[PDB]
């Protein structure tokens, strides 16, 4: 290591690898003593140590404390200079840098008026979630880091409350009663809907009812134990502090679904009050118009040129720019191309004309444009292909209309976009230099044009028929509307607040490219009822662009969006960001305020928002935001960097194993991950940290003994964690997790959540069938966590403990439930196979054999590898990847090897069916799902062609009854004739 | 004059093969579907015109066929007919196009085995596009490695050059008063500072230089991968329509 003193002095140290700053800077100073400028310096408390990190940013170490091999050097050099400027605040600022993968100081170069705008506004809603979070200290903390994790409706299912002994809960209290840890057992009989405080007072009336208390001491004393102790979750830390009733938390309730005995702790809450600390947030130090409709011309834009097109000049023959106005995904007019030009000189400098008039922009329009290329073989065999793409709105973050020349980075085209301009994609320039940089200009009009101040400027410019609109009403979201209903429903648009849920289908009837009809929708919208969250979603795709519709939506949401659906929903509510014309919007401040105020909810916020830093289209909007949540997260940012070390040494770990040690066999490999794992830096960064999946689940000591590297593709890494509550034994003492690097997560991720989602309608259905949608998080690019499910063996696993007969699943479900309870092993087999059967047809899963099919013990049944789905066969009638070999259907009737005779068959049929319909009538809800991750990058969906596979597995062009006999037409074709009955 | 023996009548094809045949296309091109909703009954007519693709039911009763209530023509092919000569404004003012290029049918102007060699050509040409793609974004992601490493040895040059201005500062008032004095040692120990700087600098900027070497070489076959996946694609997309085309020959 060479130290720049500051005098001049240039002094080489020996250090050592784990050797800390203040060390560093103590033998630097006595070391600067053999030098002849030793004499003219100060004491070492007066200097820091600077120098520059991997990221290639200086950096000032404040923190002293930290080792060198922590610092993240470049090169082994110091530099010392006097401290200049704020510790704590240059301190948080490195710590936010870390957790978010790239420096702070790098926002405050970029010089765009709508970034600089947006990261200190934004500030506001961090505030007002602050000071939220403070209004009941110290209750309301211990809500934000401990927020309930209850249902949405309080009502159980009929089926669920029928598992109740005359609607009361049976419920194991556990009491800490001594220094060594002394845990007593109250089993205690409660109604399913006692609030926690009254669950409390019955555990303290059989805890003090042996001395006989006096009823007014027995009062006195449970009123004292209402006000000093809390519930807690045995084995994790979930914790009962709002008084909803019992039943609806979803620990209780999946207590009573599954038929187990609830474990709770009765923690003093003092204890809780002590383990929050106090936490603070503080402000960043950098916290002639004339209205577009008297313009009266039409808009036309300059083509200049273009630069370092890549593309062989011997083989495409010229190249031209196609552009288009665009609302959404829909042409407010002709598409305008340039004239073809040699690519040797891509020089235009013509005028596009478009037929639009300005006064009927819309304010979500945008200008997407592309470089594409001509192959002009013999005539109407020409073949045209994009080679960059780019879109530029309108209107900018101010509602100012786009004016003069402007140089424009185009991207390089998504893989597998066939399609000549790229609506969908983001907008603004490549920062990637080396790209295609293409030269507009926008007339101007001899002064800035302003879209109208609408607030003031929206004045400006039988029988048969309600049942036609309830009709139109019920069509899902995809469906076409024809032009006759265009015109019905803009006939009747007034009439159509009878009905709110008509809404989306009214927008898409709107001509977007006219002033006059726009105008009178805008007046509509601010007077429309609010409809429900799963409709207000809708609003938020790509095809409802305007800043109106999607300000209507985000309210609706606002109002009616509880914190279980939030969570539920968070995945899709952070994609749909992207879709966002400018960095500050409406949904964002309401992503953002939910996540300051739920740490639950901040947790899949900033693994979901860094789980896509990677991609350099989104890269500066997530950071942005996620600077934004990481200053006022907290306490939790230092769980989050604690988790951001963790899986950054898991990341390097793997990177090793599969660039370098990739040729070796299993053994030495096991050698070297054994080798590397029980180093000290190793195993102080993998222990003690939130887990990832589950901020409530803590990952304790390693047990080197049972992680190991696994067989499957690309040698994933099989983790294993100690449980260290105290009560980890009620719950599990083994938190075990796979970490995939090489395998993209993030459409596995999103079946699962699909499986849940329709899981969760059909209990509420009343049809009990069991699904495991088990953990998962994409962290990266193409890395992941994978929970691991306790007991579990792929079928292959099980026909492996042998030729293995027919009977063998079967005959080993059969032994490990001896006795009585066979016959419920049995039916959750059934009920399992029956939903996961219903699920993977509808959502077209990856083909299914023996070793990504998994049972339990239990006897339920689920499946783990989710790659591909909505089937991306097509590059190669829909199929069903899950098919019910005599395996199977030998387990579900009872042994009996009769393939289609046996009642328990006709059962398991009949399970299909409800469910399938359950599905069915739900259409809606998982069309807006797929239709809010198509800018998510994802190649099984782009557009919305490929989610048209679902609207025909569900058969919604059909009749319910016509759907079903579909579905029985897809199962027993499939299933060689064995469903038509 | 049957309607199934017309050019533009394709039957019951998805919104998606409507999509994929009029994307791009002129305005006034239309072809007629039959309905969504395969019960037997109404047509669409889905035809091209400001950039989307309007869609126009055909509804049918007592025989007779139309866009409105009055429903006065006698068949859908009659209808179409009518409408190709005549403008649809006459229907509807809100669009004034005219149905003018029907998106013929009849373009398909041993063949088990032809499809064969189609399904390995696009096979091996799919692959030499995904082979490029990811070392396309291999070598983009490592450019960025290099490009950024750039940027921290730039840092480092700043940090280093700014010790020489300090060295100069301050070097001053301890060599003038070590010549009055005669003190040699620390005046060449002074010097020997400066050697050891500028040598370091000098490493510096030589692994610097060696890496905006090895940073252009690695460019310039970036944009070599980029130009052979551009040459490709077109034939790409070109061989997987015709393979399509041929498939849908033999189904028939």
């Amino acid at each position: 290591v060479e130290c720049l003193l500051p005098n001049g002095m240039i002094v080489t140290l020996e250090c050592l690898r784990e050797a800390t700053l203040i060390t560093i800077k103590h033998e630097l100073f006595k070391e600067a003593r053999k030098y002849p400028l030793h004499q003219l310096l100060q004491d070492e408390s007066s200097y820091i140590f600077v120098s520059v990190t991997q990221e290639a940013e200086r950096e000032e170490f404040f923190d002293e404390t930290r080792r060198l091999c922590d610092l993240r050097l470049f090169q082994p050099f110091l530099k010392v200079i006097e401290p200049v400027g704020n510790r704590e605040e240059k301190i948080l600022n490195r710590e936010i840098g870390f957790a978010i993968g790239m420096p702070v100081c790098e926002f405050d170069m970029v010089k765009d008026p709508e970034v600089q705008d947006f990261r200190r506004n934004i500030l506001n809603v961090c505030k007002e979630a602050v000071d939220l979070r403070d209004l009941n200290s110290p209750h309301s903390r211990a809500m934000y880091v401990y927020p309930p994790n209850v249902e949405s409706s309080p009502e159980l299912p009929k089926h669920i409350y029928n598992k109740l002994d005359k609607g009361q809960i049976i419920v194991v209290i556990w009491v800490i009663v001594s220094p060594n840890n002394d845990k007593q057992k109250y089993t205690l009989k409660i109604n399913h809907d006692c609030v926690p405080e009254q669950v409390i007072a019955e555990a303290i009336r059989k805890k003090t009812r042996s001395m006989l208390l006096s009823s007014e001491q027995l009062k006195l004393c449970v009123l004292e134990y209402q006000g000093k102790y809390i519930l807690k979750v045995c084995g994790c830390d979930e914790y009962f502090l709002e008084k909803y009733p019992l039943s609806q938390y979803k620990y209780i309730r999946s207590c009573i679904m599954l038929g187990r005995m609830p474990n709770l702790m009765l923690m003093a809450k003092e204890s809780l009050y002590s383990q929050l600390p106090m936490d603070c947030f503080t402000m960043p130090s950098y916290s002639s118009t004339k209205s577009l409709w008297v313009i009266n011309s039409a808009l036309r834009i300059k083509i200049l040129c273009a630069t370092y097109v890549n593309v062989n000049i011997r083989d495409i023959d010229k190249i031209y720019v196609r552009t288009g106005i665009y609302h959404g995904g829909e042409p407010l007019c002709d598409n305008v191309n340039t004239q073809r030009v040699p690519c040797s000189n891509p020089r235009w400098n013509e005028w596009l004309n478009y037929d639009i008039y300005i006064p009927d922009l819309p304010r979500a329009a945008r200008l997407c444009l592309s470089i594409c290329s001509v192959k002009g073989r013999k005539g109407a065999k020409e073949e045209h292909c994009p080679l960059a793409w780019g879109n530029i709105n309108l209107f900018d973050y101010t509602d100012t209309l786009v004016s003069g020349k402007m140089a424009l980075n185009l991207w390089p085209v998504p893989h597998g976009l066939e399609d000549l301009l790229n609506p969908i994609g983001v907008t603004g320039s490549n920062p990637n230099k080396e790209t295609p940089c293409l030269e507009l200009e926008f007339d101007w009009f001899s002064s800035v044009v302003k879209f109208p101040d609408m607030s003031v400027i929206e004045e400006h410019a039988r029988e048969n028929d309600k049942e036609q609109l309830k009709a139109i009403s019920t069509r899902d979201p995809l469906s076409e509307i024809t032009e006759q209903e265009k015109d019905f429903l803009w006939s009747h648009r007034h009439y159509c607040v009878t009905i709110p849920e008509i809404l989306p289908k009214l927008l898409l009837s709107v001509k977007w490219n006219s002033r006059d009809e726009v105008a009178q929708m805008y007046c509509l919208v601010k007077d429309w009822p609010p409809i429900k969250p799963e409709q207000a979603m809708e609003l938020l795709d790509c095809n409802y662009p305007d800043p109106m519709v999607r300000g209507f939506a985000v309210r609706c949401l606002e109002k009616y969006l509880t914190d279980d659906k939030l969570s539920q929903y968070l995945i899709q509510l952070v994609q749909v960001l992207k879709y966002e014309q400018y960095l500050d919007n409406l949904l964002v401040r309401f992503l953002l305020k939910k996540a300051l105020t739920n740490q639950r909810i901040g947790h899949f916020f900033f693994w979901h928002l860094k789980s896509e830093m990677h991609n350099k289209t989104v890269s500066q909007r997530f950071g942005l935001l996620l600077e934004s949540y990481c200053r006022a997260c907290g306490m939790y940012l230092k769980h989050l960097n604690r988790q951001v070390e963790a899986m950054e040494k898991l990341i390097n770990l793997t990177d090793i194993l599969k660039q370098e040690k990739k040729d070796e066999t299993q053994k030495v490999q096991m050698k070297f991950l054994v080798e590397q794992m029980r180093r000290p830096d190793f195993m102080d960064a993998l222990q003690g940290f939130l887990s990832p999946l589950n901020p409530a689940h803590q990952l304790g000591n390693l047990r080197l003994e049972e992680c190991r590297i696994m067989s499957s593709a690309k040698r994933p890494l099989w983790l294993n964690w100690e449980n260290p509550d105290i009560m980890s034994e009620l719950l599990f003492q083994n938190n075990e997790i796979i970490f995939k690097n090489g395998d993209d997560l993030r459409q596995d991720m999103l079946t699962l959540q699909i499986i849940r989602i329709m899981e969760n309608i059909w209990q509420n259905q009343g049809l009990d069938l069991r699904m495991l949608p088990y953990g998962c998080l994409s962290i990266g690019d193409c890395v992941g966590l994978i929970e691991v499910v306790r007991n579990s063996h792929t079928i292959m696993q099980i026909q492996c403990k042998g030729q293995f007969n027919s009977h063998t699943l079967h005959q080993w479900l059969k032994d490990k439930n001896k006795g009585e309870i066979y016959d419920a092993a049995i039916d959750l087999f059934t009920r399992s196979c029956a939903g996961y059967c219903v699920a993977t047809f509808i959502l077209g899963i990856g083909d299914r054999h023996n070793s990504n099919i998994m049972v339990k013990d239990d006897g339920q049944l689920f499946h783990i590898d989710f790659g591909h789905f909505l089937d991306h066969k097509k590059k190669k009638r829909e199929r069903v990847p899950f098919v019910l070999t005599q395996d199977f259907l030998i387990v579900i009737s009872k042994g009996a090897q009769e393939c289609t005779k046996t009642r328990e068959f006709e059962r398991f049929q009949e399970m299909c069916y409800k469910a399938y319909l359950a599905i069915r009538q739900h259409a809606n809800l998982f069309i807006n799902l797929f239709s809010m991750m198509l800018g998510s990058g994802m190649p099984e969906l782009q557009s919305f062609d490929d989610i048209a596979y679902i609207r025909k597995t569900l058969a919604l062009d059909k009749t319910e009854q016509e759907a079903l006999e579909y579905f029985m037409k897809q199962m027993n074709d499939a299933h060689h004739g064995g469903w038509t009955t | 004059m049957s309607l199934q023996d017309a050019e533009w009548y394709w039957g019951d094809i998805s919104r998606e093969e409507v999509n994929e045949k009029l994307r791009d296309t002129a305005d006034g091109t239309f072809l007629v579907r039959d309905a969504s909703t395969k019960m037997h009954g109404d047509y669409t007519l889905t035809l091209r015109k400001g950039g989307n693709n309007k869609l126009i039911k055909i509804f049918h009763r007592d025989g007779k066929y139309g866009f409105s209530d009055p429903l006065t023509f006698s068949s859908v092919v009659e209808l179409i007919n009518h409408y190709r000569n005549e403008s649809l404004a006459q229907y509807n003012p809100k669009l004034d196009v005219k149905l003018l290029y029907p998106v013929s049918k009849y373009q398909q102007d041993a063949v088990g085995k032809k499809l064969h060699e189609y399904n390995t050509q696009f096979q091996e040409k799919s692959r030499e596009y995904d082979r490029l793609y990811e070392e396309y974004t291999r070598t983009s992601q490592e450019i960025q490695m290099k490009r950024t490493a750039i940027e921290a040895f730039n840092e480092t040059i700043k940090i280093f050059e700014e010790q020489c201005q300090t060295q100069e500062r301050y070097s001053k008032e301890y060599i003038e008063k070590f010549k009055r004095e005669g003190n040699e040692k620390e005046i060449q120990r002074i010097m020997h500072n400066y050697d050891k700087l500028k040598s370091r600098i000098s490493e510096i900027i030589d692994s610097r230089r060696r890496l905006e070497e090895d940073l252009k070489k690695q460019a310039a076959e970036y944009r070599e991968i980029d130009k052979r996946m551009n040459s490709i694609k077109p034939d790409l997309i070109q061989l997987r329509k015709t393979r399509d085309q041929y498939l849908m020959w033999l189904t028939q």
